[PDB]
């Protein structure tokens, strides 16, 4: 839960799908809102695939039955993202933003940076599978006009996490993310020059001493 | 006789041996030392283990007048089993700095003894080649297809080694050279890749001129060197190939293993450099302190 | 001035012109006076179209040209040189 404050939900995940395994309730807030939490972080970290054994790697979570809003409204959106229904998906969004988010006291620092984050998770694996799309069908799956769709993706293209372009002439969505041995080299220099910068500074302290 | 062959390969013994034989005949000025071949055959790849010397003389005013004592050879042959009962006639030795025409005649006499065709190994006594300081030839009969008859002719097969390991380790004992011709760091080999690159001009020389030789010169127009010569060119490649294009795809690939390793050695080295500053600044309080 | 400025410009943001439109960006009233540009900047405008690309080689090839030209070009077996010698040193 201090993992789930701050904006490290990826070691919260490694922590909380323990705490389903096995529960201690005295001190500590009640297993419905636990399962809340892991379903929080479960979206943000993980893609289809791993969200799907997670939540059936946890048989718990599915017993446990939606018996609160806010399991509820977390638990409609898990099931959509994996499942890959786009449909649902973009009112659930709002559901959780309303029922756990602002009610929460560690996601109501995360009201706008969790809305922010999940659409570009959305977005981002149907991009990954297609080469090309057409806008309006793109913007008929989520259940939203041409036009309002763009805005939305147009802040995550130039962060470039999303690694696409859209043509507004073709209509088309071009998806233009290397994959290859080019993805591999693109990171690897990053690091690289990571490590000019650390024996820089070290080296010209220890010689100047 | 076999009439299959593939490869020599020669004992280190051989050529040395025929070098001593050279100089206590003191042959030199077109008398060559011509002695024995001793080893296995009736293999493609010819074993040569020995050489002897037989009581030759050769005239320097006709090659093709010769002295061969042909009763020694069956004696010596006898003590050749004495020393080791697998060791027979495969062929003859020439010490010369290269082929006669008096050599095929010769190579007639040491049929009679032989169970495959007769080897002719030019053992060199001032040393050439980049390679070994050996030339290989086996004489073959066959017809030309060149609209020339039948000829009996040297044709060259490849020159390798086969040392014993006992003996072997005898070469590297009398040897003090470090060798620089053979592998070993990166700047040893450094020199090995520039001196294969040298080799190959020198190799790529002589053909050309060999051609401007045939048409003005009117040396044979011989088929079977220039159809070795056309393959060249059908496996030589061609710019704009996407397998040639691979290749820099393949240089990026180890060019940056090599460049990781490079800032590994340089993490490494600066462990050093702070070990011996701690080194410093210790035996500071111990100088101050005396 | 202003008239060569964006006529560098066109050589990376066109290929293809009309006249019509070459006449407006370097800021020309009469027809006569772009062709009279075209000719001096050295444009092949041919058939009122004209071909960028071919003007983009030849600043390309003048920037190799200048005597620099080994080490330029940067030479695939040269590299390797380098990182030996340095080993090596």
């Amino acid at each position: 839960i201090h993992c789930l404050a701050v904006r490290n939900f990826k070691e919260a995940a490694k922590l909380l799908v323990d705490s389903l395994a096995t529960f201690t309730s005295i001190e500590l807030t009640s297993y419905e809102s636990i399962a809340t939490y892991a379903s929080v972080t479960g979206l943000f970290t993980l893609e289809r695939t791993d969200l799907k054994s997670k939540v059936i790697d946890s048989p718990e979570l599915l017993s446990l039955i939606s018996t609160t809003a806010a399991l509820q409204s977390i638990s409609s959106l898990t099931i959509s993202l994996y499942a890959s229904d786009y449909a649902s998906y973009f009112p659930y969004l709002l559901e959780t933003y309303a029922n756990v988010l602002i009610p929460c006291k560690y996601l109501n620092r995360h009201a706008d940076f969790f809305v922010r984050e999940m659409r570009r998770k959305v977005y981002a694996q149907l991009l990954e599978s297609y080469k090309t799309l057409s806008l309006k069908s793109m913007a008929s799956a989520f259940g939203v006009s041409v036009a309002f769709l763009d805005n939305d993706l147009g802040k995550f293209i130039p962060n470039k996490q999303l690694n696409c372009v859209i043509d507004r002439v073709n209509g088309i969505v071009e998806t233009n993310r290397p994959d290859n041995k080019n993805a591999q080299y693109h990171l690897l220099v990053k690091q690289g020059d990571g490590l000019l910068t650390k024996l820089q500074k070290y080296g010209a302290a220890v010689r100047l001493t | 006789m076999s009439l299959q062959h593939e490869k020599v390969t020669i004992a280190p013994l051989v050529l040395l041996s025929a070098l001593d034989h050279y100089e206590r005949t003191q042959t030199k000025e077109n008398k060559r030392c011509v002695g024995v071949i001793l080893g296995d055959a009736n293999s493609s790849t010819i074993r040569v283990t020995n050489s002897f010397a037989l009581p030759f003389e050769e005239d320097e005013k006709n090659s093709d007048v010769w002295f061969l004592d042909h009763n020694y050879i069956e004696n010596m042959n006898e003590m050749c089993k004495k020393i080791n009962a697998k060791e027979k006639l495969i062929g003859w030795y020439h010490s010369g700095p290269k082929l006669r025409a008096s050599d095929l005649k010769i190579n007639e006499l040491f049929k009679k003894y032989t169970q495959n065709n007769p080897l002719l190994l030019i053992v060199d006594v001032k040393q050439q080649g980049v390679g070994l300081p050996t030339d290989a030839y086996v004489a073959i009969e066959q017809v030309k297809d060149d609209g020339t008859s039948t000829e009996k002719t040297f044709l060259h097969l490849p020159c390798t080694i086969e040392a014993e390991e006992a003996e072997e380790i005898g070469v590297e004992h009398l040897l003090r050279d470090v060798r620089d011709q053979a592998a070993g760091g990166l700047s040893i080999r450094l020199t090995n890749q520039l001196k294969s690159l040298k080799g190959l001009q020198s190799k790529l020389k002589d053909v050309v001129e060999y051609l401007d030789k045939v048409i003005n010169k009117e040396l044979p127009i011989n088929h079977t060197i220039l159809g070795k010569l056309q393959d060249v060119f059908n496996l030589l490649p061609n710019l704009g190939t996407p397998d040639d294009d691979e290749i820099d795809v393949e240089n990026h690939d180890r060019i940056n293993i090599s460049n990781n390793l490079q800032k590994a050695l340089t993490v490494k080295t600066n462990d050093e450099l702070m070990v011996i500053y701690i080194s410093n600044l210790v035996r500071s309080i111990i100088a101050f302190d005396d | 001035a202003i008239r060569d400025e964006i006529a560098k410009n066109t050589e990376l943001s066109y290929d293809f012109l009309p006249l019509s439109n070459i006449k407006a960006l370097l800021f020309f009233n009469n027809e006569k006076e772009t062709e009279k540009f075209a000719l001096e900047r050295n444009w092949p405008i041919v058939n009122s179209k004209v071909y960028f690309n071919n003007q983009s080689k030849e600043k390309a090839d003048y920037e190799d040209e200048m005597m620099h030209e080994e080490d330029q070009k940067t030479n695939i077996i040269e590299k390797a040189m380098d990182y030996a010698i340095s080993i090596e040193n």
